[PDB]
RNA sequence: GGACGCCCUGCGGCCGCUCAAAAGACCUGAACCCGGCCGGCCGCCGGCCCGCCGGCCCCGUCUCGAAACACGGACCGAGGAG
RNA sequence: GCGCGUGGGCCCCUCCUGGUAAGCAGGACGGGCGAGGCGGGACGAUCCGGACGCCGGGCCAGGGUGCGCCGCCGGGGCCCG
RNA sequence: GCAGAGGCCCCGGGGGCGAAGGCGGCGCGCAGGCCCCGCCGGACCGGCCUCUGGUGCAGAUCUCGGCAGCAGUAGCCGCUAC
């Protein structure tokens, strides 16, 4: 018998392949992996894992966030691994080159009117496979309503809202009401 | 069912199992009892129908139509299309009211072998399906789509031939067995009106075209990616262990002197 | 599908995932959310603050339409303006013929000031306005007007 | 799921499942209902061919502050409205 | 058994003995209010200042 | 009719794995079922208990699924399937299905002889 | 739906008859179980020419712990429980 | 993040407590059994070694080496198990 | 592995030149199991992909049906008798 239970702490689960039935997402993941194997560019190491992420892990990035993020770097091509969406709140979108997995129709029209080019992952692989003049941007993962309720509400230091309506005095009106 | 009879448990002291028993002492009212209810009776309150979003349903019929125009998918689906001269097949067929007229048009555009594959395939199926009004199974053949033409009477009794109007293209007809790839004989009117039916969807834009596996392969062989590719460091040599002292040649590698 | 369910993978295992020491038994902890202040008190305290008790005034009948208060932030007022009109309005600035938005027609009774408004002077009509709404609109040169 | 953080159900417990008034509506009759209602309309249309199937009904502001601006069909024209067009109720 | 502490220290050391996490050491919980107000006043000036 | 040379085929266990206590009771069939009793001598694999099915008994990947002749097996029901399935392989051999009638098994054998495809059940329905 | 002959005190039997076939009061005809005849002397696992050597407690079950002098189980087929 | 089982334990060491004691009733560091095959202590859920894919060769723990029953002889001392 | 549904099975899947089932013997798979051959049988039956579930039994003093050893055993002992 060998003691393999000491300084060894189990194995971790990391998604090495996209669970997406979509043929397109699998075609890009395999391509970006082939580039990563031949040239270990870290931009491609992240893109390969950003295509394997879940919908919840891959949050939406609006053209308003992208304008703020690319404020000092208009020349650089934003690379988003999710959906680019319009923000009706921003009246004027700046010209920007954005590459995404999907652009909303309202967003796509706005970027083109601005003079920016909406690229696609296949186009990015053809022009800049290693990721030169490109920034890997991400939306806010913990923006989901589900994330806000995670935790034990009713614990003193929890600071989280309860899941149901509840509507009663005990436990809510301060530490003393418990 | 199974709760019509009157059965109550005999109880302890009778040297019998406690299951509910009839006045005779015959076991009753149990899943394991002959003449007994099902443990969980089949119920009509099951949700037989599922729901699909209109966009997703429209996406599936658009993709099935695209698969029809791919020659490889149609042959893979098992249709005989070698004789057919172009995919998609569009024919200026006037109002055909006679099966014999329809057979002649289908012989002259090469669809005859598919019509004969389905005629010679009629068999009595296996299982209790026969008893359930599903006795005969035939292969699926070409799908006629028509607009402003009376082509239905001519092709209706042809075996394996199914007909549809361009306004109500049905997915089950387009993808038999969930497999897309239907040989579709379009009439000139039907094909011409296909771009008008898609406009009639008040607010639907056809999904935007994407790359194929072949396109991805071509990019992976393109000069830009090859220029980025860097050669890897040479691998390590594992070499299975041998006793060094066993031979002088073995000893030399570890100790040259 | 029944065929892809875990229950069909527990055939041959006897207890079926419920335990040899304590098997599946009919309602072991009681029916429903019972025992909330007694044996399940720990769960109600750790996850349900405010389940027990009475909190505030009770309206025997709430008028839902009377308590309907739809609201609009100053950031989205210009989106109500159609895109073709919006670009022209913004470019020309203009006080002689400034754009006029009646948020009540678009379905909103009160204006609020969450974001920022473009410099173009715009007349906004609503049944109520926040303090920030009025300040941000006035600074842009727009007029906060009430609507009958 | 099993307790932990869950929202309490507002589902009322089923009644008269085993016996009593049938409290289960089933909509297998919904496809056939559309055909039957259509057939009734087609027969009525034939009975009074020139006469339209629907009577003229007034435009009414939808009730409440929520629907004030919008208009909808109502039951009938007021006698004052039919005094303006110069008609009579009959 | 009314009470047993056996196995409890094997369970604790199986994946446990965990550090209290960072941001707990530098937490301002229980720090004097007057000091915290002074910190905020000092921070809101020049390079440290984060307002427009 | 002669396959690729191949290597020695080692079967880890010559005899079949039998269910525990299948011998004592007719009701217990010999088909292998995993012992799952609280006090099962076969679950505990005590000394002298019958051997337990394990992946370790698995045959070499190179000689797995290989018939004693040295050719793997392909099930044929019609002449088209022989022509398509046995497309110039020297690894696999044909075996006509039990259902195929004698009349058809002559025309399946003839095409096979022309294609030089070994048929394992050549002497079947022969009269 | 059983020709004829042969027999039987008779019962009934034997030959065969009809049929594609007895399929003969009825399609297929499993297991348990049993009678004839032939072969052995024997449970399971392993080794070998094969009756010797070695190993082997009765499962399911609650249980700290069951071969238990704990409980259920003669046998076999069908039905039988997220 | 979501959940399952569990919440009757028992035993060897070590210090324990009550009791005349107990294969008794309660504590406790660690380990074991539970849920660890296997060889040995004749037998033995826990003891001594050793913790298990399927095999072939070699080494050898613990326990032993008259015969059952695989494997031992040499030397010194005692000598009614 | 089971039972049904939608497809496929290049001249349109396998069948009275013998289907399913049953019985004996191989082979293949670590195994669930599969496959072939012979014999009985006498009309239906699948492989693959997608789909659906009243989908797999050794136990429940399990239900129902057969039926064993006990066993040619216990017994066939009232009212006088032929």
């Amino acid at each position: 018998g060998i003691d393999l239970k000491t300084g060894i702490k189990k194995r971790k689960v990391e998604r090495k392949e996209p669970k997406s039935p979509n043929p397109y997402i699998r075609l890009l993941h395999n391509a970006f992996k082939v580039v990563y194997e031949n040239t270990g560019e870290d931009f491609t190491k992240v893109l390969t894992k950003r295509l394997c992420l879940s919908k919840t892990n891959r949050p939406v990035l609006s053209v308003s966030r992208l304008a703020h993020l690319m404020h000092k770097r208009e020349d650089k091509i934003a690379v988003v691994a999710s959906t680019v969406t319009n923000d009706e709140r921003l009246v004027t979108i700046p010209r920007m080159t954005i590459c995404a997995l999907k652009f909303s129709a309202t967003a796509r029209s706005r970027i083109e009117k601005a003079g920016g080019r909406c690229m696609s992952f296949d186009e990015l692989l053809a022009e800049k496979p290693t990721g030169d003049n490109c920034v890997l941007l991400q939306g806010r993962r913990s923006c989901r309503a589900v994330c806000k309720k995670f935790g034990s509400p009713g614990r003193p230091n929890s600071h989280v809202k309860p899941k149901g309506e509840h509507k009663g005095r005990r436990g809510a009106r301060g530490r003393h009401s418990w | 069912a199974g709760v019509q009879c009157t059965a109550h448990s005999w109880g302890p002291g009778r040297a019998v199992a406690r299951l509910p028993r009839k006045h005779g002492g015959i076991g009753a009212y149990a899943n394991f009892a002959r003449g007994g209810h099902m443990a969980h009776p089949t119920t009509v309150i099951r949700r037989w129908c599922r729901k699909v979003n209109l966009n997703q349903r429209r996406y599936a019929v658009a993709s099935a139509l695209a698969a029809s125009a791919n020659a490889a998918l149609v042959e893979a689906r098992g249709h005989r299309i070698a004789d057919v001269p172009s995919i998609p097949l569009v024919v200026d067929t006037d109002n055909v009211t006679k099966t014999k007229d329809a057979l002649a048009i289908i012989k002259a555009v090469g669809v005859l072998r598919d019509v004969e594959r389905c005629k010679d395939s009629r068999h009595i199926r296996a299982g209790r399906g026969k008893m359930r009004n599903r006795r005969y199974i035939t292969r699926k053949g070409p799908l006629v789509i028509y607009n402003t033409e009376d082509v239905a009477r001519g092709f209706r009794n042809l075996p394996g031939v199914d007909l549809c109007h361009v306004s109500s293209i049905r997915l089950l007809e387009l993808a038999p067995g969930s497999h897309p790839g239907r040989l579709i004989l379009w009439t000139k009117s039907a094909f011409a009106s296909l771009d008008d039916v898609y406009a009639a969807k008040q607010n639907y834009t056809l999904p935007r075209s994407c790359i194929t596996q072949t396109d991805i392969e071509r990019i992976l062989q393109s000069d830009a990616v090859q220029k980025t590719f860097v050669p890897k460091r040479d691998p390590l040599v594992i070499e299975r262990k041998v006793d060094p002292f066993s031979s002088k040649e073995a000893l030399a590698r570890l100790d040259p002197s | 599908p029944t065929r892809i369910r875990k229950s069909r993978k527990r055939r041959g295992h006897r207890q079926m995932g419920y335990g040899r020491v304590g098997g599946h038994r009919k309602h072991p902890s009681g029916r429903g959310k019972a025992g909330g202040l007694q044996h399940k008190r720990t769960s109600f305290d750790k996850y349900h603050p405010g389940y027990f008790g009475k909190l505030g005034m009770r309206n025997y009948h709430v008028r839902r339409n009377i308590e309907y208060n739809p609201t609009i932030n100053i950031d989205k007022i210009w989106s109500l303006i159609p895109e073709e009109q919006r670009d022209g309005f913004l470019q020309r600035k203009s006080t002689t013929e400034a754009p006029v938005v009646d948020v009540t027609r678009f379905g909103f009774f009160k204006v609020l000031g969450r974001g920022s408004l473009p410099q173009c002077p715009i007349i906004i009509k609503a049944r109520y306005f926040s303090s920030d709404a009025e300040k941000k609109l006035r600074e842009v040169g727009g007029v906060p007007l009430l609507v009958p | 799921a099993m307790g932990r953080n869950v929202a309490f159900s507002n589902m009322r417990r089923y009644k008269c499942t085993n016996k009593g008034p049938n409290l289960i509506k089933n909509w297998f009759n919904q496809p056939a209902r559309k055909i039957r209602r259509r057939q009734t309309r087609l027969q009525k249309a034939k009975a009074i061919f020139p006469c339209p199937l629907q009577k003229l009904r007034p435009s009414v502001t939808r009730c409440s502050q929520k629907f004030n601006l919008t208009q909808r069909i109502g039951r009938g024209f007021t006698l004052r409205e039919l005094q303006g067009v110069g008609l009579s109720a009959g | 058994k009314n009470h047993t502490s056996k196995n409890q220290n094997r369970k604790d050391h199986r994946n446990g003995i965990k550090k209290p996490k960072k941001s707990a050491y530098t937490s301002h919980k229980g720090m004097c209010p007057k000091y915290l107000r002074n910190l905020r006043r000092s921070r809101a000036n020049d390079p440290r200042q984060s307002l427009r | 009719i002669h396959p690729l040379p191949h290597k020695i085929i080692i079967k880890k266990r010559k005899n079949k794995f039998i269910r525990f206590q299948s011998e004592r009771f007719v009701r217990v069939k010999p088909s292998w079922r995993k012992p799952r009793g609280i006090d099962s001598p076969m679950r505990h694999q005590y000394r002298g208990q019958r051997p337990m099915v394990s992946i370790g008994y698995g045959s070499d990947k190179e000689t797995r699924f290989m018939l004693p002749c040295g050719f793997f097996k392909h099930r044929i029901s019609t002449v088209h399937e022989l022509k398509t399935l046995f497309m110039n392989n020297k690894t696999h051999a044909a075996q006509i299905a039990h259902g195929v009638s004698a009349r058809s098994r002559k025309q399946i054998l003839e095409e096979a002889k022309k294609m030089g495809v070994r048929v394992l059940n050549a002497d079947a329905k022969l009269r």
